[PDB]
RNA sequence: AUCAUGACAGGUUAAUCUUUGAAUGCAAAUUGCGCUAAACUCGAUCGAGAAGCAUGGGUGUGACAGUACUACA
RNA sequence: UAUUACAGAUCCUAAUUGAAGUAGCGAUUAUCCAGGCUUGUAUCCUGGGGGCUGAUGAGGAGUAGGGUUUCUGGACAACUUAAACAGAUCCAGAGUUAGUCGAUCCUAAUCUCAAUAAUGGGAGAAAGGGAGUACAGUUGAUAUUCUGUAACUGACAACAGUUCGCGGCAACGCAUACUAUUUUUCUCCGCCAAUCUUAUACCGUUGGUAGGGAUCUCUUUCCUACAUGACAGUACUAAUACCCAGGGAAACUGGUCAUCAGGCGAACUGCGGCGUUCUGCUGGCAAAACAUAGCUGUUAUGUCAAUGGCUAUUGGAUUGGUCCAUGAAGCGAAAAAUAGUUUACUGGUCACUCGUACCGAUAACCGCAUCAGGUCUUCUAGGUAAGUAGCCUAUGGCCAUUGAGGCAUGAUAGUUCAGGGAAUUCGGCCAAUUAGAGCUGUAACUUCGGGAUAAAGCUUGGCUCUGAUGAAAAUCAGAACCGAUUGUUACGCGGAGAGCCCAACUGUUUAAUAAAAACGUAGUGUCGCGCUGUGGUAGUAUAGCCAGUGAACGCGACAUGAAUC
RNA sequence: GAAACUCUGAUGGAGGACCGUACGGGUUAUUGAUGUGCAAAUCAUUUUUCUGAUGUAGGUAAAGGUGCGAAAGACUCAUCG
């Protein structure tokens, strides 16, 4: 056999990410021990992300390029920091804000730059506060616990609802993957002969073999559905 | 090449010690024209008929004047 | 060419000077006969590969 | 007649800064002239405009031109452009006056428990 | 197709002049094939024993070298 | 050039020793881009050429860094 | 004593037969006649016919590559499918001139060392960035490089004369330093569409003068020529963008080809401000260059006056639309602010290094070769026409191509064929018919967008006029009359309709027997994982690489393959 | 037209729309010519596409049980299960 489209991703020549015209890595300013106003110079578009993100300015001017809650507007002047007020744009600790309310951008480690909830149309919910640990509902459904030192921007991030409107031309997701990275058109494992993927051969088009596999499974043999608990129509629950 | 209005200022450029030689031309309309050279410009003067006869005595006996 | 290097022009000289007949004293001096110049080509049938 | 002209540079694609322009000489001869680089000149900050008063030439070239034409003569000359000079006198004026005005308000509010 | 068609546009040079071979070094990958430059030691291995002793000491003029087996002819005879 | 003030295709040793190469002032598909107390040599105090300047490690010499250890204030 | 005896091994190497004076001498417009030079030319040159190429040209020029093929002189043993005095062949000499064009300098994708007391250094583009040049002349070959003439840019020096901040309500104007820090701008950026306008080319109405061509007759005719560089200046005409002063808007007004603009201040008035374009007038500048006329190197006259483009290309201006697409960096330059130190401005010398000839496919490159193949780009005339189509022709370049004689048969590329009209054949394969434009007229079915140029009819020339719309020299409509009923005259231009199957669709694919129903796609669905993680990779250095400049509207793994049911 | 709005004409210039040029990109048919070729994949006529999932140049990245592949076991210097 050859080398499969699944292992071949990882020595990373063609399958790198096209990052020539994204405008800087999106972080919150390092910690630095009350309250920082800083004003919006200007909310931009950088490709690939389907978020804005929103170049603050800290004055010198200390620049950070915060991603973008929604209704933020060029020259408000959002406040990072604890005895901040609550308004859509200001960056609070999560010992300060209410529970059962949606946040954006929040951290994993204190100091680190934001880490859960940060696509379009996402947020982060507030369960509640147990101590230190602030526990945190992420997108998915899962729950987290995070230490409440740790800051996280205040309302859901801009630009929500993207794949609502569909794509009636292969051409539209040639140029959104321009953007990002190599990984399309994808060729179905079927399709290619046995040499080249697991699902190949055969006289007439067919897997063949049960196409669900362990996690134990090799590189080169995780091909299909991997360590799936349950397969088929998820009715109900 | 810049042209110079004036007749005055014609001798004032004239008597810089930079000018190598002043050129007398015919022209149409029965005009001429004092070429002053510069290391730098090429100074013009067209004038009239009248005051074509004072200009060449006011110019520096010094200079050279190479007449066509 | 145009545009050629130097190093590349010390090459080209030295390619052509040295493309020539043999001169006629060395038969006159040794009395071998048959000796031809190796460095000899045509600039249209073999290519120099430099 | 034919009045077909060669390009006289050895780059030989039309890119931008290789573009030309057919002249007629004195010799009664067409030729290509080459077209010198469009300059946008000094727009603002803020909003976005041309400022009036200058030249666009390369700035290489505005420095062999004299100091008066460089400039406008107010604050914020080159880079902000007459009405946002006008709001930041406004603002820094009402801005420093409101802190002024604080600094008379807590001298003046503390003053009542004396009394 | 894959002939006399597309040896059409070879005009590129894969392999420039290399400075100590003088010779295939290659310009994208920087690497004189022949003798391995730049990497200091010069490139022979046992299973090229005839192509080597084409390059190897003997060939060229051995200015100094030839002058020290000279000697040793002297002292020994 | 001949009984020598010694011919030259002789043989050593010593000079001179171009651009390179371990290649070594920094690079190189480029004759690209540097730096220097005196002395040296032309150039008429101040330019140029000539000749220097690599990395690693050894012994010596010097200088800097430290809320590392310690004494005397 | 042995590298010891050959007819074979599709044996090895070297030479050589028949076939055979046979197959064949292709492709590319077309050659003919008189002279010159010669032992000798259809071929090398001259002159004159007849032709071809027919602005994506065998025209004039360049990247990449070639490397002397360039140029002059002499030469024909060989080569350039015959011939040869010719040649990209042979031989001997000669030729490539730069402060302004390039390289050099900066970084991009990307590569490579070093430090971690570090926060980087270096490489990487002869199409990106990038200070600065033009004309005329000259050689057997070089020219934006040489000469003449006129500019311009940078760096390093002193030195002479001015000057120690003012105008406008405002937009802004006018003569002002330097170091540092920070901030901002220029450099500077996708694609598509529309309108307006310089320059160049071309066609035009009005004339004109210089020379040449044409002539039985006709033509106050036909052709050529009617031109001004970089650079520097300051008039008022007149534009649009934006801003300023007054002005203070519904009976809403102003404005575009189009969207539109306005109390966050419209119309409108200023001999407002300012940027970019424009017209005229100069300097450069007629001294040059070109065309006539005459004299033996140079003297004469002349290159003029008026004013349109519905045509094209280029530069620029004013805008719009489009994106789950938002379309380089760096060196460098100027400005501003805040400190501190202050006088400033205008007006001789020098400019290093390396490339520079010619070809650019048509014989100079890659295909073993002077190979009907292949390979990036530039300047782009007239007529016909919707035209960068096809067809014809000025400027420029050419006859690339063995000759002499025959003409039955056959091969191949072509026009045409009475009557029939697919009977031929596996099969309407092939060819024929249809066709451009204007005016009529358009069905079932449909995802209501399509189908649709559906289908099916008619008209089309030449000549003499008339009218409408524009500014307009253009374009559209209408009527007479004419003869072989014919007219998108050549050139170029769909045969159409009615069923059924597969894939929805634009797209991709076995370079060299398969272009499809295969692959792809949008759409739909399932599975894994919250970063000390997941899917990879990598290999001994406790190396760090890819998704990741990333975070579930996400990343990765599969399967189905638009919509409708 | 009571209204909600919807009839006629112009304006406008959207679309992985259509016809159609090339020394553009492909290569359907004649199973034509050639098959001692001009050519170790050509030529003629016909055909497909022609603002895009477009073509194309230079520099640059990926290397042999690997690479890359809108997948044909395709391609990786006339060489590839």
């Amino acid at each position: 056999g050859h080398i499969v489209r699944a292992q071949r991703r990882g020595n990373g020549s063609v399958f790198q990410a096209h990052t020539h015209h994204r405008v800087g890595p999106a972080k919150f300013r390092a910690l630095d021990a009350s309250v920082i106003s800083g004003m919006v110079k200007e909310i931009i578009h950088d490709p690939g992300r389907g978020a804005p993100l929103a170049k603050l300015i800290y004055k010198g001017f200390d620049s950070a390029l915060v991603i973008a809650p929604e209704g933020i507007h060029t020259g408000q002047f959002i406040k990072c920091g604890a005895q901040a007020d609550l308004h859509i744009g200001n960056i609070l600790p999560l010992a300060q804000i209410p529970e059962g309310t949606e946040i954006c951008n929040v951290e994993h480690r204190p100091g680190d730059g934001g880490r859960y909830g940060r696509c379009s149309g996402d947020s982060c919910r507030v369960i509640g506060h147990t101590e230190n640990y602030t526990r945190i509902q992420l997108p998915s459904g899962r729950k987290a616990l995070v230490s409440n030192i740790c800051r996280a921007t205040l309302g859901i991030v801009a630009g929500g609802g993207r794949p609502e409107k569909p794509l009636l031309k292969a051409g539209n997701v040639h140029y959104k993957y321009k953007a990002k990275r190599h990984t399309w058109p994808v060729v179905c494992g079927i399709k290619m002969n046995p040499v080249d993927h697991r699902h190949g051969g055969g006289s007439h088009q067919h897997m063949g073999a049960p196409g669900t596999v362990a996690r134990s499974a090799r590189p080169g043999q995780k091909l299909g559905l991997i360590a799936s608990r349950r397969t088929g129509r998820r009715r109900g629950t | 090449p810049k042209q110079v209005t004036t007749p005055k200022e014609f001798l004032a450029l004239a008597a810089r010690s930079d000018a190598k030689w002043v050129k007398v031309k015919k022209a149409s309309d029965d005009n001429t024209k004092f070429k002053l050279r510069t290391t730098k410009y090429l100074y013009t003067l067209s004038v009239k008929p009248k005051f074509v006869e004072l200009v060449q005595n006011s110019i520096p006996e010094s200079l050279e004047v190479i007449v066509l | 060419a145009a545009h050629k290097t130097l190093r590349t022009k010390r090459i080209l000289c030295k390619a052509m000077k040295v493309n020539r007949p043999m001169p006629q004293f060395i038969r006159q001096m040794t009395g071998v006969r048959h000796i031809r110049n190796p460095l000899t080509r045509h600039w249209r049938r073999r290519k120099m590969n430099i | 007649v034919d009045n077909r002209y060669t390009l006289r540079r050895s780059l030989g694609f039309h890119t931008i800064r290789n573009r030309v322009a057919p002249v007629r000489t004195p010799g009664n001869k067409l030729v290509a002239h080459y077209i010198a680089k469009r300059q946008n000149g000094p727009h603002c900050a803020e909003t976005g405009k041309r400022i009036n008063g200058i030249k666009c030439v390369k700035t290489c070239e505005l420095r062999r031109m004299k100091k008066n034409q460089r400039t406008v003569s107010r604050p914020y000359g080159g880079v902000y452009c007459g009405s946002v000079v006008k709001d930041r006198i406004i603002n820094a004026f009402m801005e420093e006056e409101a802190r002024a005005a604080q600094e008379r308000k807590m001298a003046n509010e503390q003053k009542k428990k004396g009394k | 197709g894959a002939g006399t068609p597309s040896f059409g546009p070879r005009h590129n040079k894969t392999h420039t002049i290399c400075r100590r071979c003088g010779n295939c070094f290659h310009i994208q990958k920087s690497k004189c094939a022949k003798c391995g430059y730049p990497d200091a030691t010069m490139r022979h291995y046992d299973w090229e024993k005839k192509a080597h002793r084409k390059r190897a000491q003997g060939s060229g003029e051995m200015r100094h070298l030839k002058v020290t087996f000279a000697k040793l002819q002297r002292a020994y005879a």
